[PDB]
């Protein structure tokens, strides 16, 4: 459902960042802010 | 009186985290907006409701100087009217706004190897700031209906994220200061006039 795949794109921005590709971490980021403004 | 503390604010070591933004109240003094203009090379550099150039002819009740950092992609965002993770969850400008907005690249300053995480801004909020609402809160966000009873995990995220700036990063990346001035003119005398 929807709350499963945000969970599953914070993981990714989460590891992202662990794994060292934080400028990848960030747009990931992005992502989650517009998916969480639409309806 | 003295000479207005622009110096303190545009050359600060340290700037805030955008979701913490700084305010520093400037007042009783003579500014020289001429040094301003001179600082750095702006990257943005946007005034509302005055003239950039005739500033120092200028006297106003009160200026507000808020600063602090965010991506240069975010930059944009830092305008009347605008939306976006930092004008909705961090830093919130007024549609009537009266003053400039101004930017530079800071890569040299606060970027570093390995990552800088003193940055930090907000991803999640249920609801979009007030103009010039501050939130510094660290509450666990609810995604779900369970509640989060101050656990992290699933649905249950920390709001905050940092921005782990590093010098290798793409310009829109990269860290950028913003300094935004605010011009009061209450029903009250006007102590902060430029120099001419």
């Amino acid at each position: 459902d929807k709350e499963w795949i945000l969970y599953k794109i914070y993981e990714i921005m989460v590891r992202l960042d662990e794994e060292g590709h934080g400028e990848a971490s960030l747009m990931v980021s992005d992502l989650i802010y517009e998916f969480m403004k639409r309806d | 009186t003295n000479l207005c503390p622009f110096d303190e604010v545009f050359n600060a070591t340290r700037f805030a985290s955008v979701y913490a933004w700084n305010r520093k109240r400037i007042s009783n003094c003579v500014a020289d907006y001429s040094v301003l203009y001179n600082f750095a090379p702006f990257s943005a550099f946007k005034c509302y409701g005055v003239s950039p150039t005739k500033l120092n002819d200028l006297c106003f009740t009160n200026v507000y100087a808020d600063s602090f950092v965010i991506r240069g992609n975010e930059v944009s965002q830092i305008a009347p009217g605008q939306t976006g993770n930092i004008a909705d969850y961090n830093y919130k400008l007024p549609d009537d706004f009266t003053g400039c907005v101004i930017a530079w690249n800071s890569n040299k300053l606060d970027s570093k190897v390995g990552g800088n995480y003193n940055y930090l801004y907000r991803l999640f909020r249920k609801s979009n700031l007030k103009p010039f609402e501050r939130d510094i809160s660290t509450e666990i966000y609810q995604a779900g209906n369970k509640p989060c009873n101050g656990v992290a995990g699933f649905n249950c995220y920390f709001p905050l994220r940092s921005y782990g700036f590093r010098p290798t990063y793409g310009v829109g990346h990269q860290p950028y200061r913003v300094v935004v001035l605010s011009f009061e003119l209450l029903h009250a005398p006007a102590t902060v006039c430029g120099s001419n």
